[PDB]
C-alpha cells in the first residue's frame, strides 16, 4: 500500500499569485502520479498525467514535476475558475492511491465574526429535546474556537458544527455550533453562553442568556 | 539497464491481466498491440507458475551472459516470436540446457504460435521497438 | 465522445445489498480496465475497485474486499459492482472510470447507508440582528431551505447538515437583516425535503 502524503491541506491566494502543491510518496513511483481539480458538485478533472504531462485542453499556467517520492503541481498565475480542491494519485501500482487534497481558496483581509445565540424555541422544548446554536456570521480566515458553558461548566461531546464554503459575495465563513441537552437536563441549568475566539478578535466575545429571557 | 522491458515482460510473464493492463497504459500501448501481448500472457497463465519460474531462469540466465538492453535478450525475444520451434530451443539451450527448461521452451513456443496470428506476432514487435528506441531504455 | 452512465445507487440499510451499473460508449470497452472510486460527504477521493479488460483479474480496497464484486460484460459495455454487507462507512458518490490514471469520469451515482427510514424535518425557530430555523431530525439527503419564498436571498446562510448519533440529519438556515425591521416585516422559512415529500413554513418573531 504507497501512502501520498499531500501538503498543505488548506492554502489562501489572490488572483495572479504563484500555487504549489507537494506531494510525496512512501515509496518510489517513477514518474506515474496524477493530478486532479475538483470543483462543487463536479467530478473531478485531469490535469496532468505521468508526473509533468499536460492532458489536452489544460492551460500551460498548470504544470508538474517531481521523480521516484517528490512531486509539485505549480500554477504560474492564479486565475478565478483555478479556486478548487486539488488532488494527487499514484498509479504506479495497485491499489490505487490518492493524496488527502489541498483545499485553494481566495484570500481577503481578517474579518471578525458577528457573534449570536439562539435559545431553544417553545415548540422544541415541548417535544423533549433542546438544541441551544450560536452562529459566528461572516468572518476570515476559518480557523475559529468555540467553547459552550452552561453555569460555567466547561461542555464538550455534546456538540457538532458546520461551516459553510467561501461565501461568493465576499469571500468569507459562516459557522455554526449547536448544543443539544435533553429537555429534562436543560431546565436544571439557568445560564447558557458560547465564547467565541478568533483571529480578528483582541478579546474573546462571549454571548449569553437566561434560561426565562 | 532498460527497466522499462522487463517490468512489461514480468507484467506479461507473471499472468495478471489487470497488472499488465497498467503496464500497457504505462507504455501508450495500442489496442491491437494490447491484444497481443494479452495472448502472450495466456500462454504463461494456461501452461502455470513454473512457466513463470523456468522462463525467469531462461531470461535470468540470459541477461548476466558474458554477451551481456542486451542483443542476445532481444534475440531471444524475436525467435520466441517469430522463429521456428526448434530455433528457439536450439538457441535457450545454448544459455541453458536443464532437459525441464528446454520441455518448458517447447510448450510455451508451441503455445503462442497456436494462439497468435501473424498480425499478432507483428504488433508485439511494433510494441516492442517503442520500448526499445524510448529514452527510459 | 466516451460517455460513462452510472445507476443503480440509492438507500440501503446496513448489513444489505446494491448493485451498480455504468453503462459505457465511444471506446473499445475490452481493451481497457475499468474502476470505481468513491467520495464520502466531504472527503477526499477513495479508489475501491478496479478489474481488467477481459475480467479475469480484478483488485479492492482492504475496507472492502470480500464484500464487493466487481465485474463487467464486455458484449454489452456494462461494468457492475455487486456491493454486498454495507456500512455507514461506505456512504458516498460511487463514480466508474476508465484506465489507471481518469482521464473519463462518470457523473457519480450516491449510496446512502443508514437504519434510518425516510421522514421530513421538524422546523424550530431561532444595529444589525440575526434569526433562522433549525431543520431537525430528517433523513436523507437533502433539505433546501429559501426565505420569504424566494424573495430573501440577501445575506443568507444554509449550513452543511450534521449526521446525528440517531441516524437522521440535523442542519440550520440564518439570515441577517437590520435591526429595525422586526416587529414590522415577516421572516418566514420555507424547507423543502422532497425525499419525504414534506414541506414546511415557519414563521419567525422575536
Ligand atoms: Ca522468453
Amino acid at each position: 500500500d504507497i501512502q501520498m502524503t499531500q501538503s498543505p491541506s488548506t492554502l489562501s491566494a489572490s488572483v495572479g499569485d504563484r500555487v504549489t502543491i507537494t506531494c510525496r510518496a512512501s515509496q518510489s513511483i517513477s514518474s506515474w502520479l496524477a493530478w486532479y481539480q475538483q470543483k462543487p458538485g463536479k467530478a473531478p478533472k485531469l490535469l496532468i498525467y505521468k508526473a509533468s504531462s499536460l492532458e489536452s485542453g489544460v492551460p500551460s499556467r498548470f504544470s508538474g514535476s517531481g521523480s521516484g517520492t517528490d512531486f509539485t503541481l505549480t500554477i504560474s498565475s492564479l486565475r478565478p475558475e483555478d479556486f478548487a480542491t486539488y488532488y494527487c494519485q499514484q498509479y504506479n501500482s495497485y491499489p490505487l492511491t490518492f493524496g488527502g487534497g489541498t483545499k485553494v481558496e481566495i484570500k481577503r483581509t481578517v474579518a471578525a465574526p458577528s457573534v449570536f445565540i439562539f435559545p431553544p424555541s417553545d415548540e422544541q422544548l415541548k417535544s423533549g429535546t433542546a438544541s441551544v446554536v450560536c452562529l459566528l456570521n461572516n468572518f476570515y480566515p476559518r480557523e475559529a474556537k468555540v467553547q459552550w458553558k452552561v453555569d460555567n461548566a466547561l461542555q464538550s461531546g455534546n456538540s457538532q458544527e458546520s461551516v459553510t464554503e467561501q461565501d461568493s459575495k465576499d469571500s468569507t465563513y459562516s459557522l455554526s455550533s449547536t448544543l443539544t441537552l435533553s429537555k429534562a437536563d436543560y431546565e436544571k441549568h439557568k445560564v447558557y453562553a458560547c465564547e467565541v475566539t478568533h483571529q480578528g478578535l483582541s478579546s474573546p466575545v462571549t454571548k449569553s442568556f437566561n434560561r426565562g429571557e | 539497464t532498460c527497466p522499462i522491458f522487463y517490468d512489461v515482460f514480468f507484467a506479461v510473464a507473471n499472468g495478471n491481466e489487470l497488472l499488465l493492463d497498467l503496464s500497457l497504459t504505462k507504455v501508450a500501448a495500442t489496442e491491437p498491440e494490447r491484444t497481443a501481448m494479452k495472448k502472450i500472457q495466456d500462454c504463461y497463465v494456461e501452461n502455470g507458475l513454473i512457466s513463470r519460474v523456468l522462463d525467469g531462469l531462461v531470461m535470468t540466465t540470459i541477461s548476466s551472459s558474458k554477451d551481456c538492453i542486451c542483443p542476445a535478450v532481444k534475440r531471444d525475444v524475436d525467435l520466441f516470436l517469430t522463429g521456428t520451434p526448434d530455433e528457439y530451443v536450439e538457441q535457450v539451450a545454448q544459455y541453458k540446457a536443464l532437459p525441464v527448461v528446454l520441455e518448458n521452451a517447447r510448450i510455451l513456443k508451441n503455445c503462442v504460435d497456436a494462439k497468435m496470428t501473424e498480425e499478432d506476432k507483428e504488433n508485439a514487435l511494433s510494441l516492442l521497438d517503442k520500448i526499445y528506441t524510448s529514452p527510459l531504455c | 465522445e466516451v460517455q460513462l452512465v452510472e445507476s443503480g445507487g440509492g438507500l440501503v440499510q446496513p448489513g444489505g445489498s446494491l448493485r451498480l451499473s455504468c453503462a459505457a460508449s465511444g471506446f473499445t470497452f475490452s481493451s481497457y480496465a475499468m474502476s470505481w472510486v468513491r467520495q464520502a460527504p466531504g472527503k477526499g477521493l477513495e479508489w475501491v475497485s478496479a478489474i481488467s479488460g477481459r475480467g479475469y483479474n480484478a483488485d479492492y480496497a482492504d475496507s472492502v474486499k470480500g464484500r464487493f464484486t466487481i465485474s463487467r460484460d464486455n458484449s454489452k459495455n456494462t461494468l457492475y459492482l455487486q456491493m454486498n454487507s454495507l456500512r455507514a462507512e461506505d456512504t458516498a458518490v460511487y463514480y466508474c472510470a476508465k484506465l489507471e490514471y481518469f482521464d473519463y469520469w462518470g457523473q457519480g451515482t450516491l449510496v446512502t447507508v443508514s437504519s434510518a427510514s425516510t421522514k421530513g424535518p421538524s422546523v424550530f425557530p431561532l444595529s444589525t440582528a440575526a434569526l433562522g430555523c433549525l431543520v431537525k431530525d430528517y433523513f436523507p439527503e437533502p433539505v433546501t431551505v429559501s426565505w420569504n419564498s424566494g424573495a430573501l436571498t440577501s445575506g443568507v446562510h444554509t449550513f452543511p447538515a450534521v449526521l446525528q448519533s440517531s441516524g437522521l440529519y440535523s442542519l440550520s438556515s440564518v439570515v441577517t437583516v437590520p435591526s429595525s425591521s422586526l416587529g414590522t416585516k415577516t421572516y418566514t422559512c420555507n424547507v423543502d425535503h422532497k425525499p419525504s415529500n414534506t414541506k414546511v413554513d415557519k414563521r419567525v418573531e422575536s
